[PDB]
């Protein structure tokens, strides 16, 4: 009698919109994911985008995604921050 | 964020987005918790505003983290560094000898 | 033995613990909310 705890409203699972589609056609989607990542200017707006992605991820949770990290991480060694590391660190 | 102190500034910036953020979700959480309807809105209201307070929260840690190289990145010009442009030696050698 | 690169590792710790115990504070409470607001969309709620 503390609470009724029915909860009436419901929500599917319709998000991931940027990471979207099955992870079929794995190795197409992640180099396009890869490209569309290093296609980015503006660093910002770079980072936002990161966050839906990673949230995306940690939604699934593997050894696939830890080679799509090393890919990520390895194509922004070539400028001199390292910014998907530090959002890793926090999003975890 | 080049700066130690510009870093700083877009840190309280991002506190005052998660302190409003997080103030509504606690006054739902008391309509919810208040000894239907008014009760149903809020139970919906609740998950609105959580897709908010973690991405918010999210971008508070991230900017800790950009705040602490900076400093580190500053710490490290030692006092030399800092009057290679002095524009006259002469007179400087001249008074200290 | 412990090698070069080791020996870094711990360095690089070393040379960044911070303790700002004002923020640690903020975040927990963020936190407390956090895992009791996102407990109640799941409808697991229970007393305590």
């Amino acid at each position: 009698a503390l609470s009724q705890k029915v909860i009436p409203p419901a929500s599917p699972s319709q998000a991931s919109i940027l990471t979207e589609e099955v992870i079929r056609n794995w190795p197409e989607r992640s180099k396009t994911l890869c490209s569309d990542f290093t296609a980015l200017e503006s660093n910002d707006e770079k980072e936002d985008w990161l966050r839906t992605l990673f949230i995306e991820l940690f939604d699934f949770i593997d050894v696939a995604s830890f080679t799509n990290e090393l890919v990520n991480h390895e194509r922004q060694v070539s400028q001199a921050s390292i910014v998907g590391k530090m959002f890793i660190a926090v999003s975890s | 964020g080049r700066t130690y102190f510009e870093s700083l500034c877009e840190e309280e910036q991002s506190l005052q987005e998660s302190q409003t953020h997080l103030l509504n979700i606690l006054d739902i959480l008391s309509v919810l918790a208040d000894p239907d309807d008014l009760l149903t809105e809020s139970l919906k209201k609740l998950p609105d505003l959580h897709r908010e307070l973690i991405n918010s929260s999210i971008r508070l840690r991230y900017d800790k983290y950009q705040t602490r190289e900076a400093q580190l990145l500053e710490d490290t010009k030692t006092g030399r560094d800092v009057a290679a442009g002095v524009q006259n030696p002469k007179s400087i050698s001249e008074y200290y000898s | 033995p412990l090698s070069q690169k080791q020996i870094d590792q711990v360095r690089t710790k070393v040379h960044y613990s911070e303790v700002d115990t004002p923020f640690n504070k903020y975040l927990d409470i963020l936190g407390k909310v956090t895992k009791l607001t996102g407990s109640i969309i799941n409808g697991t709620l229970s007393n305590d």
